[PDB]
Order: structure tokens, then sequence, then C-alpha cells
RNA sequence: AGCGUGUGCCUACCCUACGCCGGCAGGCGCGGGUAACCCGUUGAACCCCAUUCGUGAUGGGGAUCGGGGAUUGCAAUUAUUCCCCAUGAACGAGGAAUUCCCAGUAAGUGCGGGUCAUAAGCUUGCGUUGAUUAAGUCCCUGCCCUUUGUACACACCGCCCG
RNA sequence: AGCAGAGUGGCGCAGCGGAAGCGUGCUGGGCCCAUAACCCAGAGGUCGAUGGAUCGAAACCAUCCUCUGCUACCA
């Protein structure tokens, strides 16, 4: 985090309230801020051993030197709502083999982890091949 | 009868007096036909005549009833935008401000650099759609020697 | 040993099984089937049906 | 209007009337149905009757795309599905070619079943509206029978010459 | 320098007073069990400059420049 004017100040407070209020809110007040799909995941779910992640983040954030980010906490979980408390941590997210590391911004809140790590090569081409049409055939 | 005036200019788009009132107004972006048949009735005027038959006094009221819809008791769900996101309110966006707002949300999703902004910048479909047989601009491919 | 061996199967194509051997792929439910379409044919003679049309 | 279908089944699940709340998706309270018994006297679409639009890429077309609301699930991101507002593209009757069809038939139009925790532009059946053209021929494509010719029998997609 | 041609819109040749003309090629489609032959479909765009008539100009007509073809000299 090194941004400005994306969740406080002139230009942008997160739906009319700063980050500072969010951290003191419970999930209950927080979810009522419009983002419909989020509200399912909280009201139904209520912690199905996401315990393992959220303690490591706070822990590592605490022990890390001031003006320096922690190491990483890794996940195979690509699903979990990005939240204000999570911000400032650094998380590696499993793809099919690779843990792509990302810094968490206060501007990413509401989204999932898995949107910030891709799981395919964008694509290049190409040079059409042989049978790539109604012409390829014959040899002997 | 009624030779008084025809084509005119209003905010950001030129609106003809040739067409009926509701349908004339739709040309302005952020206003569909569904949005206009409401706003005319809140203004309590005919929609059964042409747009060139409105007076200046009348059309002055139209834009006020349009741009403060909550204060003239058009419901929140009936707006374009409910809690924009990071602005904190219900809003109604019209022609040249719509584009400015739109370009921000594109920029935002490449700022965070989600899956969205990458698909935008690459010029590929955002939503769940196959691109294998969808598109073409391109198709000239050869392989012989 | 282990503390897991399973994960929720409660709906979908994996929580029902067809009676060949516990075969699948060949999604089947009809009128209380649970009976595989390949073998259904072999039980055209057997009772449940005789072909008439 | 018709063929059907429906919880008590697989392991956790059906079809819904009625009352109440919401613009809508939907929520909530009660009741029936093992079914010619309850949903359902299946109060469906095209069609029919009256307004509005006017030859204009138009209010035809609804692709693309932004924001928001619901439902299923252990989980919905590369948007499961559904709803609301906004955005408004190609396309103005289609080359060379080619498919299918003879009477409740073609075509138009809706519905049930199948897969199904959530979900048909598919497939399988069913009703509804309902023409034009033919009553023939071997021209093309192909098939049956006889006669004839053959260097073919891996059978003309054959064999074979410089 | 005398005469002639041209100054691409894929190629090569450059067709005429209506914005690619001809020939060819490449790429794709069609026909066929398949190939050849045969039949169709393409492609961002004052076509060196300065002007006039013109609805318009590689193309209707001029004034200039350059490159080449044939002829051929000033240097």
């Amino acid at each position: 985090v090194e941004q400005k004017k994306k969740r406080t100040f002139r230009k942008f407070t997160y739906r009319g309230v700063d980050l500072d209020q969010l951290l003191d809110m419970s999930y209950e007040q927080l979810m009522q801020l419009y983002s419909a799909r989020q509200r399912r995941r909280l009201s139904r779910g209520l912690r199905r051993k996401q315990h393992s992640l959220l303690k490591r983040l706070r822990k590592a954030k605490k022990e890390a030197p001031p003006m320096e980010k922690p190491e990483v906490v890794k996940t195979h979980l690509r699903d979990m709502i990005i939240l204000p408390e999570m911000v400032g941590s650094m998380v590696g997210v499993y793809n099919g083999k690779t843990f792509n590391q990302v810094e968490i911004k206060p501007e990413m809140i509401g989204h999932y982890l898995g949107e910030f790590s891709i799981t395919y090569k964008p694509v290049k081409h190409g040079r059409p091949g042989i049978g790539a049409t109604h012409s390829s055939r014959f040899i002997p | 009868p009624e030779k008084f005036q025809h084509i005119l200019r209003v905010l950001n788009t030129n609106i003809d007096g040739r067409r009926k009132i509701a349908f004339a107004i739709t040309a302005i972006k952020g206003v569909g036909r569904r949005y206009a048949h409401v706003v005319l009735r809140k203004a309590d005027i005919d929609l059964t005549k042409r747009a060139g038959e409105l007076t200046e006094d009348e059309v002055e009221r139209v834009i006020t009833i349009m741009q403060n819809p909550r204060q003239y008791k058009i419901p929140d769900w009936f707006l374009n935008r409910q809690k924009d996101v990071k602005d904190g309110k219900y809003s109604q966006v019209l022609a040249n401000g719509l584009d400015n707002k739109l370009r921000e949300d594109l920029e935002r999703l490449k700022k965070i650099r989600a899956h969205r902004g990458l698909r935008h910048f690459w010029g590929l479909r955002v939503r769940g759609q196959h691109t294998k047989t969808t598109g073409r601009r391109g198709r000239t491919v050869g392989v012989s020697k | 040993q282990q503390l897991y061996w399973s994960h929720p199967r409660k709906f979908g194509q994996g929580s029902r099984s067809c009676r060949v051997c516990s075969n699948r792929h060949g999604l089947i439910r009809k009128y209380g089937l649970n009976m595989c379409r390949q073998c259904f044919r072999q039980y055209a003679k057997d009772i449940g049906f005789i072909k008439l049309d």
C-alpha cells in the first residue's frame, strides 16, 4: 500500500465511510453496504476453517518490522472475500502449480483472491497448422 | 397549425421537434424509453404531442425533475446507479458524465488489475462466453509449400 | 491413519450411482430406474416390459 | 386445448391451491394430493377486438457492456441461474452451391417428458392454426431383373503402356 | 537533349473522358470418396507536384519535376 485518495481523503471513501470505520465495525454493519454476493458468503458461512488464514495474516503483520511488509502466507484457497483487516499482508495463491504473490490493497475489498492470480497463459499464435482447413491432405 | 419551432438543442445532445416527446428525449444517453414515460408523468404534461410543441418554461422543469429524481419521488431501484461504489449514494447519470464515469470503472479494474481489466485491455469478452468461434475482424490463414 | 477420507457428496452426478457395478456416465433416475440403459435393453424380455410397440 | 407428470423415491428429496408482504426476482403463514379423488372444469400461445407508432437502421433488431437486487449450494471468480435500470452493434433478404417435404401433410405457434441441488437455443412426444403444387418420369443421383462384352476377382477407388 | 511511357489499391503489365483496368498470383469457399481440371469470393487507399473547365480527375485538358524506353549531345 502506497496509494492515496482511494478510500479516504478527497476522492473516494468506501461507499460513504472510510477504512477506519470499517475496522471497528462488525461484519454485520459491513455486509449491509451494497455488494449482494458478499452477503451470502457471510450469513451462510460463518468460518469453515478460514481460521487458518486469518490468524496467520494478523500474526505475520504484527511481527514484521515497521515500514516493511511480511513474508507470505500461502493458500490453495482462491475464495475468500478481501476485507479491510487483511490489507497490508502479502499472500501467495496457488494456480495449478504456481503461487503468484500479490500485495493486498484497500481498493481490492469486496473482490476474491482468485481474480488477482491467473491460471493460464494469455495466448499467442500461431501460424495455422496442416489440417487447419479444407486443403490439408496427401503426401505419398 | 403550431408552426412555432422545430429542432432545438438541450444538454449535450441535439433533440429534434420532429418526434413525439418521450421518444425524442431517449437520444440523450442514460435515458431509455422506460425512464422517460415516468419523468413526463411526474412533470404532469402530455406525451401525446411533439417535442417542438413544448415551451421553454416546460422543458426547464423537465431537467430539474430528471436530475433530482429521489426528491420528486422516483424510487431508488429505478435509477441507473445505486451506491456507485466509493461515492456513497444513489445517482442518476446523463450524457457526457456517463462516459466519464464509465472510463473510471475500466481504469479501476486495471488499477487493482483483476481478471476484468486484463480482458478489457486485451480486447476480449469480459463475461463467460466462448471466443473460439466468436469474433473475427481476421480469417486469412494459409499453410502450403 | 487419516482424519479424512471423504468430502460432501449430497447432490450431483457423483452422489447417485447406477447398478452396473457403481457405474455412472449415463445419468439415470426415471420412475425409479437406478438401472443402466445398456442392461435395461437386455431386460426387455425380463419383467417390467414386453415390447408391443 | 392436449400427451403427461407429481412428496411417502437414493440416503433427503415433490407438485402446488389459498392468506399475508414486495415493482420484480422472491419471502412468509397455512392446507390438499399414493393421484378420473389434490394441483387442474389444466381459465397456454399463435389467432381475435380497440388504441399508439409511420417507411425513418425508426419505437425494426437486441448483440456488446456498466451498476444494483434475489435464488440454489460446502463453495458461484473465467460473470451457475433469475430479476431491475442504463448502454443500443451487425443486420434493410442474402454468391458459388445445397437440404427436406404429397394431407390434418408442409409452414407458423405453444406445452409435457428426458438430463436436473441450481439451468434448454438440444432431443423425444403432444395439441392448436393450417396452404401452394403433383396424380408424373428415368434427365440427373441411385436401386431391382434379364441380355451382352471384359486383359477385372484386393472386383473400375480395377488393370496396364512408353 | 528530340520523341515515347509511367510516377499502384496484392503482384506484373499500366486501361479509358465514372474512383483499381487487364493478365496473373496468393488466401478462402464450392464440386468430387479424394486430387487435378472447372466454378465462385477477396484487399485501410487525390495513383510525383502546381493549375483550369468540371458533378468529379492516374484517368478531361494544361503548366513543372523525376525515373526509365528509343534516338542521342550539351557537359
